[PDB]
């Protein structure tokens, strides 16, 4: 029975565990995106920046 | 010669520096060799910066420029009902001329803090989930927020649409005349709505104002503030306008291509400084006025588009932090089949709940708290066995709620058919029922008193109230449909 | 003195002068309209022009047009007479009850108190917010500040504080509406009529309103805070009184200090702000303080743009507060209300010396648990709680109860909690506190904690679900 | 890793 | 009017006129240079001075040189005799079969069509595809992403596309390279040619081509697309047919965009795109419509930069498309052909009140099943095939015929597919589908469906093999 | 030369992403207007140019060819930053390299999964 | 004064990061090109300068000495950042405390790892 109800659970669990992971891998990426983005337009807001100023 | 005019002296970035027009006034419109408009946007010592609204293709060094002694402005009255006007209140719909009378800047300060009174009549949507749940008021701003394809705009329309029920009506303090402006769209689009519109004999009562995604940055900056005045003279007048501002988050470009283009140090996103302020001027502008000032009224529903749900960007957060709450349109919502694609806890009304009606209070009361309790146990985990029955049951009511809400386009609810079917719902009518079966009863029960019942609607619409014999009335009728509803 | 416009650009317009010209600072009058305009001048950029900033709207103004030196700055009606009334930027009433007949008339520019004119007594102002009281408790003739995102919960909390500690304050207060909502203006004034702390009949009100909202022209946004500030260095000063002063929102003042900036001419600072933005700030807030004169208890809404707390406008806030509350949108939209961040929020009053030992031991206790929670939480993440230590498990479950007895409702938020709002005595908090830490309610259910107030109507609210 | 078994023999076991 | 050059730097020229000035968008050809450089004009410096965006090497320019205003932007040979021809930006001829003869001559710099020229509704065009025409139709006059690259039949579709338009609607199309790799755009020549869509010898070519390769400066790579546009905006402004405009691709042209802006020296905006990238694209995007003389309906192919979505580039694309066709090197390999994503692939006018009831549900059937059976195919592969109920039997069973249903032979290839082409027409495509899910060939095999027409295929296939 | 004269000819750019710098640097002090990274507005055509004159001829015009690999340096393998982004959008495909496999012991690190050969097969011998 | 005299002081730059901005912004106000994050090309210096004087003398000069301890303010506990990483490089260590650490129980929060001491046991008694 123990066996039964162990391999039940370990799958379930590792079912959501994914799922976990995976609402996660989706939430980074946005991160992800959003910084990669606003790196870009900070480093050119420097450049822009400094050569105006001549 | 250089008093009233002046000679172009280069264009190029959409900024006409003019020489001479030593007499413009800041902000005034001026005129061009070819007819083209612009405002006298900076005093210069030896030149005029000029905003040209359109193509700047058309003006050439030397051309003429010629004052007008006008502070921009549009044409506004009733005159404009059922026209399609671009951003500067040129007819666009080849309609013919607009007969208008009155001229009002697009510029005007919203009124202070004396002519203004708590919004207290209800903006009904015809829209179960807000009119139940995100009730607006008039004079308030509601913000619709989503991705894009979320049906945002298919929020604004069946609002406009609804309104015929009052505008074909008796009394004129219950209607509302509709404004549309179009910012960044598709023309294919305009021209789809209006047609929409006027099958459904709502531009009788709406004016359409547009600035779409081939006119210049300059008219796509200045649309929404025209259509804002247009929605003023009815403020003013002691009537009641909806303007719909469709999208900000367009406009906010537009205007930053603007800004950098004048060289205006880019901030946040690249925007300019002054964005909110760009925003908050215009949504000032709608406001309750009270008694003492007409008593009118005008509702601005200002649509803005986020990027993959992130509800924190500067310009969301920026329209956010102006209007009186929000109505979150969900994409995971929109799949997943529930549409209006509401989210229901995230969604605020910070002024609406004495616009709402008691009737709905009545039975929207009790609806929001049986799905605060579903809520919570409604999780994302697909497969959850459970125990306990009070939570069991919380889980059973939320799913019917949750269909009782769902609402298909062109179909806007009168606010007694509404508590009607809520009514339903909230208080147990479909708890003995299958999720699945929800809408088909809804149609089903709902064409039911309609066609048999219009004396019990009336006398609760005309109530504004749910009578105990009302109450009496419907939960018999309920009773009794159920009874013989085929599964 | 008669000065030219010699250019205009949105609030900058530019005058020159053939024989005065105006110091900085100085308040010149443009002749030839319909209301007045107000420009302040702000440098000299030699060749006898000045470079100054528009007071309201500029349109309508025309190269080669008449200004006239007012021969000092915006000056503005200061004395018991602006209680209960409604008044501009500069100076004028708003309210359509008359002019504001004082006495005296002070200028809206001012240095800071000195050194020596400091004061470091350090009294506890108890709110009856759990959270707030407990955690980053405020202090009476302090500096108080509430950072928030958009819509997470700023002008809730100061209204509830206006209730809490307003309403029943000896002294005067001051309401300084900035950049924000004119129908909130509206909200207040009108409320402010009913409760009758604004009698429009008698000399009787206690509170004087200055406004300079969000339709205002930059310039207006930039100075109204000044304004507001100026009312209260009156009551102050001039009379030894005990001040409030509420401000919505100080963030505003920065954002139109950025507005106007490029206009000024200014290389700009990092994310497009004024190079000038700190020093702004400082000679501002250093205005807002207590004094061995008297005291003024501030309370200031703190705007966060794009949520991002890092953004200078707030970063540089923090210096000027003796206790600050920052909301979070994750918790509010977690459904706690205030959504307060109990790691996040300090005081210069948690000091045993100061609180008391037993206040500081609940209060860095509470904060313990809620930081181990927070190591736990990459873990419950991924996999739950299940391979969690039973040890763990323990903390989890309290840190879940005294992260729920950390909401609580407000009057004022009635209408949205569903509940009747509630004032908890801080007795109660430090109690109520102790009793979750020490295992005392390890039975009941989390659910139970969820908006209450006192502990003791979570054991309640615990029968009830049973 | 599996679910709640080690844990709720262990409880019970005391 | 004759002016001279003044500045040369890279691909910018500033050129001098002395008395009239060309404006903005007009064409200016450089005097005494073994090839055609046409100069662009951009802005009016002021002082007789045009500044131009170079459309080709400005290598060995001399201060001083000629230039004659053309008059008018750049204007190409427009009109039936394009049609196989392959094309430059300045509308020249660039597979060497000489002059492109043609009546007409087209500006490429068009304004879109009026309000009260747009057709006010939606309408489906068919192209015979069953996966397109079925789950995720086209827009008469709408954008199409097509989205997947290489290996998927990318060519082979869009060669098809050509092909049945021709036949199914008697309309003509338009292939844009905008930034073509010069190895690549041959290879497409001789590929349609050998397909027939491109005749060399008759009348019969059923497209033009219009090339801007990536050695072309960023001008060039500019306007290509324009140009492309310009030509199928005859077949429908002269001809009022429907034509079919592909851009390939469509971020190359705003990145050509952002090139230029550069170069004019203009700050760029977030991400380093330009300021005018929602302009420039609406002011190209809007001219692709149904007016009331005809259709142009735009098959664009995307190119996501960093897989980010919210990209700008992509982002702003996305505003303007009705539909993306996502090519999938999955179902390739599975030997499924038109390879393209049943799931994945979306439609904006895949709606009841647009397509109607019966269309939409058969639709919206097609998917779901295929939805579901993707569950199972996780339990298949790992329990096996056989918990399965009389229903789970039957939702796979069917599945496997829709797949399968959903697969289908093209005319394109046939020079060597052996397989004959099918056209499948609208009627027959819902019809088809149907009557699976209705399950009227439930006891039909697998093998009776791939890679046949209508269903009456599915029928006699399944007779010759038993 | 080679090309052109029926001659087949290989050639190697070690590396673009330094030429680009040396691009840049006048560029900028020539004062022409800085974009992403600083690089100017024509960068991506200083290698297009360049990259496109690579290219089999036909047999009308000597069947000679010449390919060309050029070298791009990557950060923290950042395959879409600038130049990185302007050269693999102009070639034929990429032979991706990395640390991860090389320190893996996969020497040479050719990161097999995301590496492409648009030519593919078309230039394989039926052997392999 | 102590430091040349035989005395000894002991100097707390309270903290070195509002001088910056001053800096940052006394400078950008005299038009001088804003560089990384805003700040004058010189902030490093800025700081190297300053903390430079704080020194132990020798006895021919009196074998006095200045010791400082300047203060930062990271943000996000942030580290890595440019300044703190300028004054990370200039000073003989630092006291990085983490209100994770504080928090946690661990009053004052120092940070063991992150911490460091560049003088080593040379300025500890031999109990220490
Ligand atoms: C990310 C949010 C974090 O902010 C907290 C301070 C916790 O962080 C740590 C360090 O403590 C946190 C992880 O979780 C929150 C917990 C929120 C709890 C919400 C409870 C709601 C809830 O709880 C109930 O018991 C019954 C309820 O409804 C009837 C409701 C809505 C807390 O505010
Ligand atoms: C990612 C793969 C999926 O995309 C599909 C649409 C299915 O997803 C669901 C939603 O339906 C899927 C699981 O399987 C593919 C099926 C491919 C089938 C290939 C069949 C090939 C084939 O089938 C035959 O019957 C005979 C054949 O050759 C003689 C060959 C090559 C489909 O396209
Ligand atoms: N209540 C509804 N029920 C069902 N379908 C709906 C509903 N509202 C909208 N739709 C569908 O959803 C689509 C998108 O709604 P729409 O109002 O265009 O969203 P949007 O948010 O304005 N999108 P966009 O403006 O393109 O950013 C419509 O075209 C319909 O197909
Ligand atoms: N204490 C609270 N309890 C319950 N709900 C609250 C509370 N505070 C705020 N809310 C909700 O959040 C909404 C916004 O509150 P509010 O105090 O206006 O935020 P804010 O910080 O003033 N917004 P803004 O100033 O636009 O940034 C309210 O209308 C309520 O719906
Ligand atoms: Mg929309
Ligand atoms: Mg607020």
């Amino acid at each position: 029975e123990s066996t039964t109800s162990e391999q039940s659970a370990r799958m379930t669990a590792m079912d959501n565990a994914s799922k976990n992971a995976s609402e996660m891998i989706d939430k980074l990426t946005l991160t992800f995106n959003r910084t990669r983005q606003a790196v870009i337009t900070k480093e050119l807001i420097e450049i822009i920046s400094g050569a105006a100023a001549l | 010669d250089l008093e009233e005019t002046g000679r172009v002296l280069s264009i190029g970035d959409g900024i006409a520096r003019v020489h001479g027009l030593r007499n413009v006034q800041a902000e005034e419109m001026v005129e061009f060799s070819s007819g083209l408009k612009g405002m006298s946007l900076n005093l210069e010592p030896d030149n005029v910066g000029v905003v040209v609204f359109g193509n700047d293709k058309l003006i050439k060094e030397g051309d003429i420029v010629k004052r007008t002694g006008a502070i921009v402005d549009v044409p506004v009255g009733e005159e404009l009902l059922g026209r399609v006007v671009d951003a500067l209140g040129n007819a666009i719909d080849g309609k013919g001329p607009i007969g208008s009378k009155a001229r009002r800047r697009v510029g005007l300060k919203a009124p202070g803090i004396i002519p203004r009174i708590s919004v207290r009549e209800p903006m009904q949507t015809g829209i179960k989930a807000v009119d139940s749940l995100v009730p607006i008021g008039r004079g308030q701003r509601e913000l619709i927020i989503g991705d894009r394809q979320t049906g945002k705009t298919s929020i604004a329309i069946d609002t406009i649409i609804n309104q015929k029920r009052f505008n074909d009506g008796t009394d004129e303090k219950k209607k509302l005349y509709c404004i549309y402006v179009a910012i960044g769209q598709k023309r294919s689009t305009v021209a789809q709505l209006v047609k929409r519109l006027t099958d459904a004999d709502a531009m009788k009562y709406t004016i359409v104002v547009s600035a779409t995604a081939s006119d210049a940055a300059p008219l796509q900056y200045l649309a929404p503030y025209s259509g804002c005045s247009m929605g003023e003279y009815f403020r003013d007048n002691g009537k009641h306008a909806l303007i719909i501002y469709d999208d900000l988050s367009k406009q906010a470009v537009a205007y930053r291509q603007m800004s950098l283009l004048l060289r205006r140090p880019p901030g946040r996103e690249a925007y300019p400084g002054d964005v909110f302020y760009l925003h908050s001027r215009l949504l000032e502008r709608a406001a309750k006025m009270n008694d003492a000032f007409g008593g009118g009224s005008l509702t601005a529903l200002p649509v803005i588009e986020t990027q993959a749900g992130d509800v924190s960007a500067y310009i969301p957060t920026n329209v956010i932090s102006i209007t009186d709450g929000q109505i979150f349109l969900e994409t995971e919502l929109f799949y997943k089949g529930i549409r209006p694609a509401i989210n229901v806890g995230l969604s605020v009304s910070r002024v609406g709940s004495a616009a709402q009606t008691r009737a709905m209070k009545q039975v929207a009361g009790t609806m929001k708290l049986e799905l605060a309790q579903y809520r919570e146990v409604a999780a994302f985990a697909q497969f959850g066995s459970d125990l306990d029955a009070a939570t069991q049951q919380l889980l059973s009511r939320g799913v019917r709620l949750t269909e009782l809400l769902k609402q298909g386009q062109y179909s806007p609810m009168a606010i007694e058919e509404q508590v009607a079917v809520i009514y339903a719902g909230v208080r147990g009518y479909l708890d003995k029922l299958e999720p699945s079966k929800i809408t088909k009863f809804e149609n089903a029960f709902l064409s039911h008193v309609i066609s048999q019942h219009q004396a019990l609607l009336g006398k609760i619409r005309t109530d504004g109230k749910i009578s105990e014999e009302s109450d009496a009335k419907l939960k018999e009728i309920v009773t009794n449909f159920l009874a013989g509803f085929e599964a | 003195t008669t000065g030219r416009i010699v250019a205009v650009i949105g609030a900058v317009v530019d005058v020159q002068f053939d024989e005065g010209l105006p110091p900085i600072l100085n308040a010149l009058e443009v002749q030839g309209r319909e209301t007045r305009l107000v420009l302040e001048v702000a440098q000299h950029l030699g060749e006898s022009t000045v470079r100054t900033i528009a007071m309201d709207g500029t349109e309508g103004l025309v190269r080669g047009q008449k200004v006239l030196d007012s021969g000092a700055p915006i000056r503005i009606p200061v004395g018991p007479e602006t209680l209960g009334r409604i008044m501009n930027v500069i100076g004028e009433p708003i309210d359509e009850r008359g002019p504001i007949k004082t006495k005296q008339f002070a200028a809206i520019h001012a240095e800071a108190p000195e050194f020596v004119e400091m004061s470091v007594e350090q009294e506890i102002l108890v709110t009856g917010i759990k959270v707030v009281d407990l955690l980053a408790p405020y202090a009476k003739g302090g500096k108080i500040g509430l950072f928030g995102g958009a819509g997470v919960g700023k002008t809730v909390l100061i209204m509830e504080l206006i209730n809490n500690v307003a309403k029943a304050h000896g002294g005067y207060s001051v309401f300084a509406g900035v950049g924000e909502r004119t129908r909130e203006g509206n909200d207040l004034y009108h409320e402010m009529i009913e409760s009758g702390v604004i009698n429009l009949k008698d000399a009787t009100s206690k509170v004087a309103l200055v406004y300079g909202q969000m339709n205002e022209p930059p310039g207006a946004r930039a100075r109204v805070a000044l304004t507001g500030l100026t009312v209260a260095e009156y009551f102050r000063d001039q009379e030894g009184q005990d001040v409030l002063l509420f401000i919505d929102n100080i963030f505003r003042f920065t954002q139109a200090g950025s507005e106007v900036s490029a206009l000024l001419g200014r290389i700009p600072s990092a994310v497009g702000y004024q190079p000038t933005l700190a020093t702004d700030m400082g000679t501002m807030q250093e205005r807002i303080t207590t004094t061995k004169k008297g005291s003024i208890t501030s309370v200031q809404a703190i705007y966060v743009p794009a949520d991002d707390l890092t953004d200078p406008a707030p970063a540089t806030t923090f210096a000027h507060l003796d206790a600050t509350t920052v909301l979070s949108r994750a918790i509010a939209e977690l459904g706690i209300y205030p959504a307060v961040d109990p790691l996040d929020s300090t005081s210069r009053i948690m000091d045993p010396n100061i609180v008391g030992s037993e206040h500081y031991d609940v209060a860095r206790g509470v904060q313990k648990i809620l930081q181990d929670y927070k190591s736990l939480q990459d873990i419950i993440a991924i996999l739950g709680m299940d391979e969690l230590s039973e040890e763990d498990k323990l903390t989890v479950s309290r840190a879940r109860k005294i992260q729920r007895f950390l909401s609580q409702p407000f009057q004022v938020a009635e209408v949205f909690t569903g509940h009747l709002g509630k004032l908890v005595p801080l007795k109660e908090t430090i109690k109520g506190f102790q009793q979750i830490l020490a295992g005392e309610y390890d039975h009941l259910p989390e659910q139970a904690f969820y908006m209450v107030g006192p502990i003791e109507e979570a054991v309640a609210k615990a029968d009830k679900l049973a | 890793l599996c679910g709640a078994i080690h844990s709720s023999v262990a409880k019970q076991m005391k």
